[PDB]
């Protein structure tokens, strides 16, 4: 249910920043596009730089990521600020792979990144009240 | 190996736009 919900979300942003085309769920995609856009445009540099140490080869070469999307938490402190970095970074990755492959897929990324996110984190998504609490905490 | 660099950079533009959001909310 709230990983439907998580990667519902996620997958369809990836999906529109790779082919550049396209309720609470709906304005949790508002969100993530203005401000996830804005992470992308502000740090496109570290990100590029990021990008090309991942070696990241094929749609599915996500392992890679996923230890680095598990580091970031390694800390003990998950924020929103982390969670929308790191959808923003599978966004840019995501866009990169069309570089390379128009055929290849969104969905082993949205789901990497769901599955760090859902599965490692679910009992802070829910503290705060999910993706209800992500909207309220980027409202304008 | 480098896992430790990239998580650091992806953690500290986490934690700037965190700042910056805290900030925004508590005025």
């Amino acid at each position: 249910s709230l990983y439907r919900q998580s990667l519902e979300i996620i997958s369809r942003y990836l999906r529109e920043q790779a082919t550049g085309a396209k309720a609470t769920s709906r304005k949790a995609l508002e969100t993530l596009r203005r401000v996830g856009d804005g992470v992308q445009r502000n740090h496109e540099t570290a990100f590029q730089g990021m990008l090309r140490k991942l070696d990241i080869k094929n749609e599915d070469d996500v392992k890679s990521l996923s230890r680095v999307m598990i580091h970031v938490f390694s800390d003990g402190v998950t924020n929103w600020g982390r969670i929308v970095t790191l959808i923003s970074f599978g966004a840019f990755v995501a866009k990169h792979l069309k570089t390379i492959n128009q055929e290849s897929c969104i969905e082993p990324l949205a789901e990497s990144i769901t599955d760090v996110l859902v599965r490692t984190k679910r009992d802070w998504l829910v503290k705060q009240r999910g993706w209800d609490g992500f909207v309220e905490f980027f409202h304008v | 190996a480098s896992t430790k660099k990239l998580s650091e950079c992806l953690k500290r533009i986490g934690d700037e736009l965190d700042s910056n959001m805290e900030l925004q909310r508590m005025i």
